[PDB]
């Protein structure tokens, strides 16, 4: 369930 | 870069963090800052809160039938994410960039850990028990409620585990060593001994070399030799307590004769695989149920005070000279054990 | 298994060029990817670990970057001793898996 | 620091051979030993590993129960028993070191030795 | 009407009390008012008191050799019976009529139980132990003494156990139901389920008909279905804890096939007869040693706060769907369990 | 709510018989089944009982070991087996409900059935 | 046993009279008395429980009360449907016990 | 020894 | 006169003390006054300290691998030996004479134990455990440091154990006796009994004689008669507790017939030899591991207060009459047990 | 208060004899019985003791296993068995009382009895 | 090691 | 064994004199020393216990004191019924040890 996303520099 | 996220099963509430493992340096500890995203119309008249808790928990959330949850709390802090609170606690670079990503459905949140708190630690679950076992754990909880005392619900809340961990100092300390003189009650003839180490600080699994020296100018015989590494858990919860256990040891049959001198170097390694079933052994912080190293030794701050509100864990070597027909003597000495500063 | 694929199977360039090699995961693995270099008939050397951080001692004209679940290895300026075959792997699930391989000339 | 494996050569179909990997300059309690293999000209593949600190061992499903991996932590050395060889398994075999805390790719590689299968 | 009487072995000290089962209304709780009769010549110069204690007792008063009396008090209060104290706290009709019966040798006494206290509750004694087991108990004591710190004696003091118990509200709340959608890791094919009860409030021993619905739009098979009623005993003596145990359960082998739907009602009854040997099951208030029902579920007041000391006990049903090759799923839902208001 | 009996009739001296009591509209986990009897025209007497919620059963001393009791909580009925009937025990027999929490007399009475010995 | 005495063994009255029946416990059973009505042949019906509280559906012209250990059942105004026999009981101590029975009839 | 008495109506 | 002494393994720190056992008299307790001696060059302007501690300990200091020390402190105090303070707390005769030997290179130190504290009492180690077991132990520690929170190395500190013990009063109290009736439920037929002792106070091991007298004007038979001596330990470490065990008892078949009268005297002795294995039996203060008397009954002062801060132990005789077809009857009575004021 | 002995007399080597010590006026749960001996005209020596309150017994090394000491606390007396007498053990033997709490020297002494062998 | 010394009269 | 030494083996005096007798420990026994008096052919009597305290009933003209490892028994003023032999012992460690013994007589 604990996930990650993106965040562009 | 990367960001971790978790959300409520209803999807109306979501929390983001930059890191799961937070370092502390005994003069500064990283904040748990992040952002929380919520559907502003779903919450209606409820308020969005985030709460940090560090607890001396026991048992596990496996839905087991155990004697669950010695839920002692060492420290709790609460923050009102929504409605929008005033300026404290200005957004950091990470929070600004997260806001630029997510948009105004997100609101920032912040914490700072008090210095006098442990690392994450877990005592090894004994095989005779079921599920997890006790160990101080950090948790960050975010939820919507009409009031901070209101009843909780799954759709109302999201819950995430984090760790607080320590790494090696930038420079080593003085060498560890000790010596002793076992003179007898009145005789000048005596037994004397020494021991010393490579370093005070070691990486996990790296072999320890203990030097030993014996000066047996006496009539008695040193029948057997042992080197052991002892682990000490300075557990405190309302009273002081302690638990101590050997984590590795090596024997040697090389006796020292009367009126004799001897010296040798013994190599020893702490490792988990042969301690798999031993209850009371302190393991480093688990996220859910992962395996991990023997607990890295907690180091006290320069301004010490008590420093103990949960588990404090330390290691010591001790060498025993098994003298025949009395005169048995031993010596003990400390060392620290932790990972190097990642890069 | 976590299957692994990469393309193109072969390519060629000249000295000084900027070239790209792409590896794609069959499942949403995290940033736990690494790349290796093999000269023919010899043992490998690792070039990229954790998909961004170039390994110590490697000339910085090698590089790599994560893009979601597509991992890109690009070489900033090819040099007369880069002519070798290159491999890709994931490492946060066991069994680990190695790509089909690529070559440069 | 170096890693060397030896014992390869020629094997019968249905036979067995034992390979060795001796490690110099790193410890087998703050590290691990991994084995990966390569049919000639093909993309190499992972087969087996031993993680001495935790005590576990792992294998590929194409080989589970048929191969076996082992190590001695005083001799600082690893061995594996290639049992019941066959045409599908002939290849060159490498032994490679990895950081234990925490896994950062196979970075010291033995020179590689080969396992032919034939009459 | 009737009255309950207890007296000292010397006969000089006697306590009359109106009721043994006191009830609370979540906005008001009946007082423990009564009268004490004392021989005016026997007391000489001693003062006379009544004292109320609610204690987290353990063991039994059988004069057994047990590890007796982890006697933590939750509340204690005193009242001066003689010499005559001023007006507070004027006599009720029952007090006045008792006085009319007994005459001037009697004196009234009074209490108010604070709202923030439990009911009487007892944990079932394990058969491997001896005597009684722990449970928060009310007790009223009266004595003649020189001072409140003065030593106790059997002829000087008298003892009387009482209960505090809760009954059903006048109107029910919403029906308990819950549902879930177990979609798999990437594909839309899913396992869906529901459950519900007749009502949220039940009388002891009356059967629960739990409704269940399953909609398996996926390739996997639901291997087995189980219904359990779980009892939760929150222990809040000094550090938060809970002990939870299944008190009845039923299994249905009627598997649900892939790409299939199913629904049924299961009948289940919580009852003591088959749970006789199980330690830690919370029983309702025993007077001395009597048999009695599973502990009636304590209900929080409208004003929440923590509102908890000692033992708090509640129930939930849960339905588990065992699934082939893993991926099991469950649903959980509460209900309350208590007698109707006597009349 | 209703309560029904079956099994009465005629029995040989020294014979044995079994009686049944089927209950409709009340549950045998928040109730109880009591059996009481009456020789013709005489004052009725209490003989046997089952209290399913606690699990206990009780009997009168005049029948201990000769009468025995059981109940099924899914079929929601109660049964008793009588061994070695005798002239002292020939009588009419009733089964009746009592509130379990808490005992408040025998509310509902079965229509009565009789046990002749001959 | 908690034996029971009941008297008078038979009584008589007319429509509208006020009649009394007594049951005396051989031991001080607190308040677990109950009273039942038996018509000839038919099954019983319970009239009074806990020695004071009349049972639902019963016409309120039935009435009883405790007095020490001498429990008294009365009929406030006898009516032509009352002609039956009545039984006393205690239910605090097992085995529960029985009255001797007392009939009521016209004269 | 827990007994009763008799408060009158 | 004579003096005890103890010193650090470095020999540069030495403590002299007048007595190892200290008497208290419920209105006065002897001070722990003594002197400490140090090498003035070695101390290098570290401060020199002594610290009385009363500790509720568990486990031995043997360096076994036990689960050491539920180490609650009851009380701790501090005194600064060097640099010299102002005059308080002027030297007694003993310290004057000690200093006249040792010269100005020694410095006096002083304490008064707070009167409301226990005696030195040790609970008997169960054979299933290892090493020592719990008990309230006094201790005096002397050490040199820059600060009181400093790590306090072993060469920097020294340890000495003392006892606080009580002796018999100079005048005895009233004779213990008791009597009881067992009349049947309704009839005048009755069983009745009496018992009495020689004294209230006994020396350890001196035989107790308990008189017994029985009046049986009833149909029942007294089958068997028991005399037991019961020991009571009022542990109050965190919340009030009690532990009780029979330390000796005698039984005989000298029945009393129906409608009959009887009398006898029983001679009983408390002693340790036949209780060697029992866990939880309270033993008087031990220096290291010596055997010693059953714990002498510690007595409250004239002003009672709570009377227990650590361990408090008392004894009572109880006599039970075993009666045919049920209906046993018993009686209990107190006595105190301690050494006489040494000559 | 008195302490009394009996059992002495004549013995031949290899034989065995038993000695008794009856105590009057003091109890054997707050006291102890000690035995010490004296070859004729020589300096006396300690041989054996029994400490009833703790339960232990002790012996001299010249005599361990070959002697045995015992007591009865209801008759309030002590006995010891001398197995396998030899010429080295011929002596007068005394039984003596000691305070148990706490040891203060052998103060009540039996009249002494002798073992010829 | 707990020891003793002397001290004058 | 805690060996014991006692001197001088024999000595003589006259009525009223001061006399001294010494017992020397082979090890540093603290104070657990006692002294006994034996008349010829008869049982002992204890004179000094705990190395300083004189035992009850003894005339105070007997006296002893500690001096380090050496214990001194003295007679303050000798009398015509003192002529006997005296024995030293230690009692700190088992087995206890009795001294060589010494005799005192007139001339």
């Amino acid at each position: 369930t604990t996930a990650s996303s993106s965040l562009a520099k | 870069t990367r960001v971790f996220k978790k959300s409520s099963p209803n999807g109306k509430l979501t929390v983001y963090l930059g890191k799961r493992d937070f370092v502390d340096h005994l003069d500064k500890v990283d904040p748990v800052d992040g952002v929380v995203l919520v559907d502003p119309d779903y919450l209606k008249d409820r308020k969005v809160f985030v709460t940090l808790t560090v607890a001396f928990r026991y048992g596990r959330e496996d839905c087991d039938v155990l004697g669950l949850s010695f839920r002692k709390d060492l420290f709790i802090a609460n923050y009102q994410a929504f409605p929008p609170t005033p300026n404290p606690p200005p957004p950091t670079r990470l929070q600004e960039r997260l806001l630029r990503k997510l948009g105004q459905h997100a609101h920032p949140f912040f914490f700072t850990i008090p210095q006098n708190l442990p690392s994450s630690v877990t005592l090894q679950p004994g095989p005779e028990d079921t599920g997890k076992a006790l160990g101080v754990d950090f948790e960050i909880r975010a939820f919507v409620a009409k009031s901070l005392e209101e009843k909780s619900h799954k759709r109302n809340s999201v819950r995430l585990v984090i760790r607080k961990v320590q790494f090696a100092p930038e420079k080593p300390g003085p060498q560890p060593s000790a010596e002793t003189t076992r003179h007898f009650l009145m005789s000048d003839r005596s037994l004397h001994l020494e021991a010393s180490l490579d370093k005070e600080l070691y990486y996990h699994g790296e072999p320890l070399n203990v030097n030993v020296h014996v000066t047996n100018n006496s009539t008695k015989t040193v029948k057997k030799i042992k080197v052991s590494v002892r682990q000490y858990a300075d557990i405190v919860l309302f009273s002081t307590a302690q638990y101590k256990v050997p984590v590795a040891q090596v024997e040697q049959d090389d006796q020292v004769s009367p009126s004799s001198t001897f010296s040798k170097v013994y190599t020893i390694t702490p490792f988990l695989a042969n301690n798999r079933e031993k209850r009371g052994l302190a393991l480093d912080g688990k996220l859910k149920h992962e395996d991990t190293n023997l607990a890295s030794s907690t180091i006290v701050k320069e301004g010490a005070n008590k420093e103990v509100l949960g588990i404090l864990v330390s290691y010591r070597v001790k060498v025993k000279l098994v003298v025949s027909r009395g005169g048995d003597v031993s010596v003990e000495l400390p060392f620290v054990l932790m990972h190097p500063k990642p890069h | 298994d976590i299957q692994m694929t990469q393309s193109p199977s072969s390519l060629s360039a000249s000295v000084g060029d900027r070239v790209t090699i792409t590896c794609r995961a069959s499942q949403s693995v995290s940033s736990a990817v690494a790349w290796y270099q093999q000269k023919p008939g010899k043992a490998p050397k690792l070039l990229i670990y954790s998909a961004s951080s170039l390994y110590s001692g490697v000339p910085s004209r090698f590089s790599g970057s994560r893009s979601g679940t597509d991992f890109t290895l690009t070489i900033s300026s090819l040099q007369p001793e880069d002519f070798a075959t290159y491999y890709c792997q994931q490492y946060k699930y066991v069994p680990v898996t190695f790509g089909q391989g690529t070559k440069v000339e | 620091v170096q890693l060397v494996e030896s014992g390869g050569g020629l094997v019968q179909p249905g036979g067995s051979l034992r390979l060795s990997c001796a490690a110099s300059g790193f410890n087998v309690y703050s590290s691990s030993i991994h084995w990966v293999r390569q049919a000639p000209g093909k993309g190499l593949e992972w087969v087996a590993s031993i993680s001495s600190y935790y005590g576990y061992t792992y294998y590929a499903d194409s080989v589970k129960g048929r191969f076996t991996i082992s190590a001695d932590t005083s001799k600082n050395t690893a061995y594996l028993q290639m049992n019941s060889l066959r045409a599908e398994d002939t290849a060159v075999y490498y032994c490679a070191r990895s950081r234990q805390f925490w896994y950062s790719g196979l970075d010291y590689w033995g020179q590689g030795t080969l396992v032919t299968v034939s009459s």
